[PDB]
């Protein structure tokens, strides 16, 4: 959407239409310092737990990751405001 | 595309207003391509005189001044004001169409309002060009949606992030960090931060960059608004001021090492907060930096951008990710020490990666090796990240004696 | 635009299972806790 959020760079463009990747290298236990949490001389009809965002959970979001400007490996396209309502602090 | 003419079933109506009454299809025939013929003759010759008499409207005068050519004797009454009216004749099996004449008094002739007396040819000079274009003398032709309150605010905020002055930007981010409702908006500041960093390969502007990146780290320190629903499109925004690989205009003299460093800080801090065990955010971005790491045919800038968030992550994924390729750098000295193009843009990016490495592998050389570490370096790639690891031991003395 | 209305993905029938479990695991009653713990430990779907 040209008029939507981003609009401003719409306008400044001038665009008008409209064996280290083993699978256990990354098991958090190998890669987090786990140590520093140990507390040492420390001083349901509706859903009971949250539901987390399923397009950071499923999605590939890794495809929006552009390695090399020139040489893109696929043509990304204007992105729409979708508005989830899933999240609460918003009024609809 | 054919020879066209007026129909034969015409000419056995005008045979019938002779008296006529049974004419053959042969002499209908013989009929209709002569008067067709004798039409297209006077249409050419009255058009002559349309365009020796410079008019381009073809009147009822030239067509008059044709038939005078032809010596046919002419056609009276078709000067006069009329136009092209036809009355339709159902009947009972007789269709038609005719003229439907009316009348006048003749005494409203007479007297009928006289037109008003017309002017002599006279001329008129004006100037059409001077020396170039045409003046202009009158001779010549002419030539779910934001309220407005907080639609005014999201436009302030993102005009003042943009770079007209630093210190409307500081007061901007300020706002961003710390205000208690800004949600409502968070959607639209994801969106204006993704677009805004795709729109960098279009104009690899570098400033811009940064000015995007430092409003991604106003809006994680804001305590009231939670990105958790928004932090897929966040993350491949940093991703791609990391990874990616002309991060600059003119690719010599733009620091884009620092929007570097500070995306590798920003994306550390945007897995320590929100990386959850259903998320699995830190696995899928270190297994990102890591394929893009171990891969070769990798530019040395995406490969600094690699090596800078991995460091970043903390001390054992520089454990586990980058000490087992520090033989890599063997293969970084083959560029640096010994190049056959010094002049290009390889030595620059290389010692740059050279040097982040034998900052961040100093740490991790003294946690993991003897207090001694005497020829550590010469033990080490190249001798020199074991002098780096000597210099982090004596780092380490002078803050013990500081504590 | 609006995003659809994303659902847990447990069932509700698991969502139960779960705070079952989890109120007799804190040990009121050791009947309770006994068969929870064995519950756990053998429970084939208890992945997820």
């Amino acid at each position: 959407w040209r008029y939507g959020p981003a609009r401003l760079w719409y306008d400044m463009l001038g665009v008008p239409e409209d064996d280290l990747l083993a699978d256990e290298n990354f098991l958090m236990v190998t890669q987090l310092h786990w140590e520093d949490d140990i507390i040492w001389d420390g001083e349901p009809w509706y859903s009971i737990f949250p539901i987390d965002n399923e397009d950071l959970v499923y999605g590939r979001w890794e495809d929006n990751i552009i390695w090399d400007a020139q040489a893109m490996p696929r043509l990304l396209e204007p992105p729409v405001l979708t508005l989830d309502p899933n999240d609460e602090n918003l009024i609809l | 595309l054919s020879n066209t003419v007026l129909p034969s079933e015409s000419m056995k109506v005008v045979a019938e207003s002779m008296g006529i009454a049974q004419i053959q299809e042969e002499t209908c025939q013989l009929l209709t391509d002569e008067v067709s013929y004798r039409i297209k003759e006077i249409a050419q010759d009255a058009l002559k005189f349309m365009h020796m008499g410079k008019r381009q409207k073809l009147t009822t005068s030239d067509i008059d001044y044709a038939l005078k050519l032809k010596n046919v004797e002419p056609l009276y009454g078709f000067h006069a004001q009329e136009f092209i009216p036809f009355r339709f004749a159902s009947g009972g099996g007789r269709e038609l169409y005719f003229y439907e004449e009316k009348e006048v008094d003749l005494s409203d002739i007479i007297n009928t309002p006289l037109p008003r007396v017309p002017l002599d040819v006279c001329l008129k000079a004006h100037w059409l060009s001077i020396e170039g274009c045409q003046p202009a003398i009158p001779e010549n032709p002419p030539p779910h949606e934001l309220s407005v309150e907080q639609q005014l605010y999201y436009k302030e905020i993102t005009e003042a992030c943009v770079g007209s002055c630093e210190a409307k930007r500081a007061e901007a981010l300020q706002s961003i960090a710390t205000d208690p409702g800004l949600y409502q908006m968070l959607p639209r500041f994801s969106t204006f931060i993704s677009e805004g960093v795709r729109v960098n390969v279009v104009q690899n502007n570098l400033a811009l960059l940064i000015y995007l990146m430092r409003m991604v780290k106003a809006l994680m320190d804001n305590p009231t608004l939670y990105l958790e629903k928004y932090v897929h499109e966040l993350i491949p925004a940093v991703m791609t001021c990391i990874v990616s690989r002309q991060l600059c205009l003119r690719p010599d003299v733009d620091n884009h090492w620092a929007l570097r460093d500070f995306a590798a800080r920003l994306v550390a801090q945007i897995c320590k907060h929100f990386s959850t065990t259903t998320n699995n955010i830190q696995s899928r971005i270190t297994k990102t930096f890591t394929k893009s790491w171990v891969d070769e045919k990798t530019p040395w800038t995406t490969r600094y951008g690699s090596i800078a968030g991995l460091a970043e992550l903390g001390h054992d994924v520089i454990k586990t990710l980058i000490l087992p390729r520090l033989q890599q750098e063997g293969e970084r000295i083959r560029s640096v020490l010994d190049g056959p193009v010094l002049s290009n843009i390889d030595r620059i990016g290389a010692d740059h990666v050279q040097s982040l490495l034998l900052k961040h592998c100093a740490p991790v050389l003294a946690k993991l090796r003897p207090p001694p570490d005497n020829q550590d370096a010469y033990r080490a790639e190249f001798g020199s990240l074991g002098p780096l690891l000597c210099s982090q031991v004596v780092k380490a003395r002078a803050q013990a004696a500081l504590q | 635009r609006l995003k659809p209305r994303s659902i847990h993905e447990l069932s509700v029938e698991q969502q139960l299972y779960y705070k079952e479990i989890t109120e007799a695991c804190v040990g009121s009653c050791e009947a309770k806790r006994a068969e929870a713990l064995q519950s756990i430990a053998t429970d084939p779907g208890l992945y997820q």
